[PDB]
């Protein structure tokens, strides 16, 4: 038996007309939704998952580099000029340098000085974008006692049916909660590894990054944070990458969740969802059986929840199965007037065979009360006091 | 090679005044250039390198400014002791190369050479010759004359002159003449005497003597 | 204090070869940043650059003069040497040694006069200049010093050992019709002490290595 | 018999001592020199020869050139270099050019260009000074009549002794006459011609040249003059030289007058010396012969020459040679006393042979006068009259 | 590639005063430089080229100066129909690159508003909308504010303005509001009301009417 | 006087290619002084340069667009034609046509807007703006002309045929919520010849094609 022990747990009554019931969804939580005449079903709220995140931008923390060229001029003879300076792939630096008769100069004097490498990267970390739309909640209802449905929503698609086999069908209907989503956030990946990260911490990290996803071929920017340029000589100058950066990260996320992302789509916890749930085609049994004729048995005693309802396991000795349950709770027990209510409301024994279980949820009155299973002379009671009022 | 061209050549000037000399490459030397001061009887003195850097220990009136092609020294309140011939100088392709050199001289007011004349010492009796020395001390202009009288009788040869350059603190010239006798001639006459005509002598000053 | 100094002033032959050697004073050859050069000047006016050299040994000539010029250093005498062939009468000049730091000369020699010519060196004879009979004046005198008859020059002329510098004047040398240039010196001192101070014409002609003082007296 | 016919004659007598003569001698002239008791010998001065001429200027009219190259630039990248521009032998030319895209450079602007070629003179014109030191009298003095010496002097030799068989030596001294010699012309030559040319006109010659003798190797001075640089390509600049200049020269020698250097001494015309002749050591034949007896017979009629003289020519029919010839002029004849005088003083004929010819030269008196050749009866005589006065 | 910088970006002047905007080329491009004119919805107009040449039929007021890296263009005598953004150009390597512009605005006095309100033509009533235009018509600053009135109730979406540049004769602003009803809602109330509150306007002027 | 004018301002679907041509009026295009160039403008404001190409054929473009650029020569139609590829929103801008000479960009064109979206054409509706109820003023009086609900941009709006200068304001266009840009053109004019004198607003919306003109009455 669902949602008994969630600490979550919300009830909601059915209307008069008996169609339009509001809820309100927590992830892990439960509404218990009870209408006059009806399955008395549960609506949960599991899953909340993100899928198809655009990437916004892709960090590199592994580079490498080739073809490094020099191009230098003595005094009076202009500016270098390599043909990979306005190449924007390769990573240049411009500088003088004193030049003399000791470099092949005619002049003492300083010199222009370009040297250029051509800048790749062996391993990127992607930063991903969550938006609404990209957004997917897993909702399961189920009869509370083929009958337990599952059904995904997207926030541009709010609306689901939930088949529950005898029962008919439950509509869906929700919109968006306001305040209670993410939207400050980017799905940071990381060699296979995930983490939310703060986007605007995201904007700020020093290392080269392209823009876009990967279109035609990726152009870098901000190379010189991977590539220095080390001392220069008259007609050199030496470059060098930092190499890996991975630790640098794993060391600058301290704080950082970790999220699993089994395939393409990446699942999460919080969730928050608000629906008007449609009732008109739920029904219980389109079939009026007899009731229950043999004995019960209390397997457990009746035990209260924490929101004052308590449980109760039978087991039925009886082979009238299909057979109604008699179950209901009662203060004079001269007369069997009901009081309170059942939550397991019409409680059915499917089962045809002999000493088939079945639990049973009660809503008993403030005060004392009696809960009564069975119908004739070997019917079974047990007392029950619930403390509080209004 | 690049021929450095300076202008002017020759420039008189006063004292407080404030000179510019030019110095041209024919190719763009940017700021490789220096200049240089010769006073006469010395070595050129390093003022200016890298065209616009003042040397350590040169007054600040020498200032110096270019780029390129054409380059300017400047010479604020130039002063007496500025006596000297200006050089510009670049290298280039390992060969060095000066300008020709700007002269400037002093413009001050007119002097009057304060004359005189000093005889044969015995030495010169003795060994052979005779030379007779009339000196004109600290005048200017320039231009100016003697005459050699040997008992009022103007002989010209034997006659040499050797002038002095501007000197370095009233800016003066001087003149010595030399009259050159072997011994007996100069035991023939009695009366040696030379006549300094000048600008600044409304007339003309002679010294003279006797043996 | 970096100090350059050419040897003597010197005489040369036709077709022989002019050696010079500048020794370098306060400051050590055996650097790497400067340069080690050397600069003519014939009388006129002209300045032109004869050759530099590294501490290390590699030399840089004017093209105009590589065929005829040799320098060489002696990091151990602290010193460097010029060398010109077959040298003619257009090489007589004043040659100076210079340190070049970048591409600028930024100390000199002193600088020495080379004269080529097939005739060997004669001494001057120095000659005193007093004030004559009468000569008594208002409140100056003039005192003179007569270098005479030498080959080649220069002369330099001091007088009390170069303490007296204010009113002196030594005069270029006037080349007269036998070679043996001559050329005097001359003071100008208060009269009134005419005997209460001495005077002393310092006359020294390197060439020919001679080294005379001569009094000044009435 | 010499200066006969010489219109630049004169006739220099001597003194009462006799040693001590001075005459003048020009070139094409003669001076014929009487003393008393003297061979009378003739002084001529014929050859003014100059030699060791220093050379002053060769200029060049023919040219060659080879190894041309250039360097090119394009804006902001400096002036151009060849390495060959520093060389003196090679002739350079340095301008901007119009570059662009058009022309290999990635931008429009004027580029440096420079051009050099190596200028190598194929055939060369020398000019030599022409002083003093460089002279060659060549004097010729002949007994008037191994009896004709000569003799060569130098201005710094002015000195000659002419060794004349019996008669002893003529000691000539000389001594440079100012104004009428050369200065101001030298001796061009040309593909082995030869001119004098003003040497004033030759300084200003519009070609190539050097100022010593053939130095080390030449460096020629306005290399311009036969090579002109051909407009501008962008990376080359074409050079052309001019080619023979010889029929320039020609032309602009018009009025120049030709020599003639048959080995390294030139000779030419013109010559004026003056000299004292010492004649103490000059003799007439230390032996005094007898005179001639036979007859003698005029074979020239007696002929007046262009100073007033006149001159015999007789055939001595006799044997006693040698002996003198008894020749002299009278104006009595009876008996028999001697007026003017003779030129071919003391004739004697040494001819031992039987029909001797022997010319006489005659100075009459003026007015009438006979010529008288011979001694005794069969004596022969002449007419003669002298016109003009003192 | 040689990135230009120019200086200053914005500059307000007034007319008559001399206006100077220079330019910095990282690398030497000697005088290949030039200076671009380019007015509000038009092509740029080239001023300068060469660094210092004037093109044909270009006003005398401008003028440029440099070489090397610092260029500088001068406007004397700033006009206003001189409102524009001025670009820097040079070429090298094959490649052409702008600089980043400096804009230049015209200051003058204080001017009023003429407020105008225009109401929905009919042929607009008809096809299904209703578009009310408040105009405002030559002031200075640009700041000024409008305020939507339908019956004396603020409201404030289906509003939005277009702003002109300052004119090329009297160097002022405009301002067009547009309040974008349905014509349901147009048709519901009367009395349409814009609130002009300007700098010049002593009180928030208004403009309005009924049907 | 040359004068260029590129095709018409158009709209690109993204990923497809971007397609112009520039006809050259007032002078040849088959010269040796000049090159042929095309340079876009990015709205606010930077200009670009895209490429210069020669009447020969030669082509030099900008090393950040050369894999997308083709630039082409027609001599005998005097025109020149721009091909971009595989465009973005990112060269959405005004692309203009100019002469090259040698080092600068001496004559320019009109401007082409490109625009790049995946939206089709649409024409604009025009509004008279006239003067409502108490019409009556001083001396001064303002039409107007509402050019309202167009893609793309832009529309050229002119008054009595480009004859009525002086108070014309034309302003620009607002992107409304629904694409369907909207602006407004406003002419000031004395009451004395309104309405005594006509008023005709121009509207042209090149990408449409659209033409059409309003009358504007009281």
């Amino acid at each position: 038996i669902r949602c008994i022990g969630v600490s979550n747990r919300d009830f909601v009554e059915g209307m008069s007309g008996g169609t339009w019931v509001d809820v309100v969804l927590e992830h892990g939580g439960c509404v218990t939704v009870m209408a006059q005449d009806k399955p008395t079903v549960d609506i949960e709220l599991v899953t909340t998952t993100v899928s198809n995140m655009a990437e916004v931008r892709s960090y590199c923390y592994e580079a490498s580099i080739s073809d490094m060229a020099s191009d230098s001029r003595c005094p009076t003879q202009g500016e270098a000029y390599l043909d990979k300076q306005s190449d924007t792939q390769y990573v240049c630096k411009r500088t003088l340098v004193d030049r003399g008769w000791g470099n092949g100069c005619g002049l003492f004097g300083k010199g222009s000085l370009v040297t250029c490498a051509k800048f790749a990267c062996s391993k990127k970390m992607t930063g991903k974008s969550i938006q609404p739309e990209n957004l997917e909640y897993r909702i399961m209802l189920s009869v509370h006692g083929e009958n337990r449905a599952k059904v995904e929503i997207t926030p541009n698609s709010p609306r689901a049916e939930a088949t529950l086999g005898g029962f008919g069908s439950l509509g869906l209907d929700c919109e968006p909660r306001t305040g209670l989503d993410f939207s400050d956030l980017y799905y940071l990946t990381m060699n296979n590894k995930h983490w939310l990260v703060h986007k605007e911490w995201f904007h700020d990290i020093p290392l080269p990054w392209h823009a876009g996803a990967d279109t035609g071929t990726p152009h870098w920017n901000n190379k010189e944070a991977l590539v220095e340029f080390k001392d220069a000589h008259a007609k050199r100058q030496t470059v060098v990458v930092l190499g890996s950066q991975e630790g640098a990260v794993h060391t600058a996320l301290a704080g950082a969740l970790e999220a699993e992302m089994d395939g393409a789509k990446g699942r999460l916890s919080s969730g928050h969802l608000k629906c008007r749930l449609k009732m008109d085609k739920l029904r219980l049994k389109g079939v009026s059986y007899s009731l229950c004729t043999a004995a019960f048995t209390f397997t457990k005693i009746p035990a209260e929840t924490l929101h004052g309802t308590v449980t109760v396991e039978v087991q039925y000795a009886g082979t009238d199965g299909p057979c109604k349950v008699p179950a209901q709770m009662a203060v004079d027990m001269q007369t069997l007037t009901p009081v309170g209510r059942l939550i397991t409301a019409n409680p059915v024994i499917t089962e045809s065979t002999e000493n088939s279980k079945m639990m049973l949820e009660l809503d008993p009155p403030f005060g004392d009360s009696y809960i009564v299973i069975g119908v004739g002379e070997k019917k079974i009671t047990h007392h029950w006091h619930r403390s509080g009022s209004t | 090679d690049i021929v450095l061209t300076q202008s002017p050549s020759f420039l008189s000037a006063s004292v407080g005044d404030r000179v510019t000399i030019t110095c041209r490459a024919s190719q763009g030397i940017d700021t490789y250039l220096a200049w240089y001061q010769q006073k006469p009887g010395k070595a050129p003195k390093l003022l200016i390198y890298g065209a616009s850097t003042l040397q350590s220990g040169v007054p600040s009136r020498f200032s110096g400014s270019g780029s390129g092609t054409e380059f300017t020294l400047t010479i604020s309140s130039l002063q007496p002791e500025d006596f000297a011939t200006y050089y510009c100088q670049q290298l280039n392709n390992y060969h060095f190369t000066f300008g020709p050199g700007t002269k400037v001289d002093i413009k001050r007011t007119v002097a009057a050479p304060s004359v005189f004349i000093f005889p044969p010492s015995d030495e010169q009796l003795k060994s052979g010759t005779a030379s007779v020395v009339c000196l004109l001390n600290n005048f200017y202009p320039r231009e100016a004359k003697v005459q050699w009288k040997v008992d009022n009788a103007l002989q010209s040869g034997n006659s040499q002159e050797s002038v002095t350059e501007q000197d370095s603190k009233d800016s003066t010239y001087s003149l010595s003449s030399t009259l050159t006798l072997s011994k007996a001639d100069y035991e023939k006459h009695k009366v040696y005497a030379c006549e300094v005509t000048h600008q600044g002598l409304s007339s003309p000053v002679t010294k003279s003597f006797n043996r | 204090q970096v100090q350059l100094q050419e040897s003597g002033p010197g005489l040369v032959k036709p077709s022989e070869t002019l050696s010079l050697i500048c020794t370098v004073s306060g400051g050590s050859i055996s650097t790497r940043d400067y340069y080690w050069g050397w600069i003519r000047q014939t009388p006129g006016k002209g300045l032109e650059w004869i050759g530099s050299i590294y501490y290390s040994g590699g030399t840089y000539y004017s093209p105009s003069l590589k065929s005829r010029v040799t320098i060489s250093v002696d990091t151990s005498k602290n010193q460097f040497s010029l060398k010109l062939r077959s040298v003619t009468a257009a090489d007589t000049a004043v040659y100076y040694c210079a340190r070049q730091w970048g591409n600028y000369f930024d100390h000199w020699g002193q600088g020495s006069l080379v004269t080529v010519s097939s005739a060997s060196t004669k001494g001057p004879s120095v000659f005193p200049l007093a004030p004559s009979s009468k000569s008594t004046s208002g409140g100056t005198a003039a005192l003179g010093c007569l270098v005479k008859d030498y080959f080649p020059e220069p002369v330099t002329v001091s007088w009390n050992s170069g303490a007296l510098t204010s009113g002196v004047h030594t005069f270029p040398a006037v080349l007269q019709s036998s070679g043996l240039y001559s050329l005097s010196s001359v003071v100008t001192v208060p009269s009134s002490s005419l005997g209460t101070q001495t005077y002393i014409c310092n006359v020294n002609h390197k060439p020919s290595n001679t080294k005379v003082d001569k009094r000044v007296e009435p």
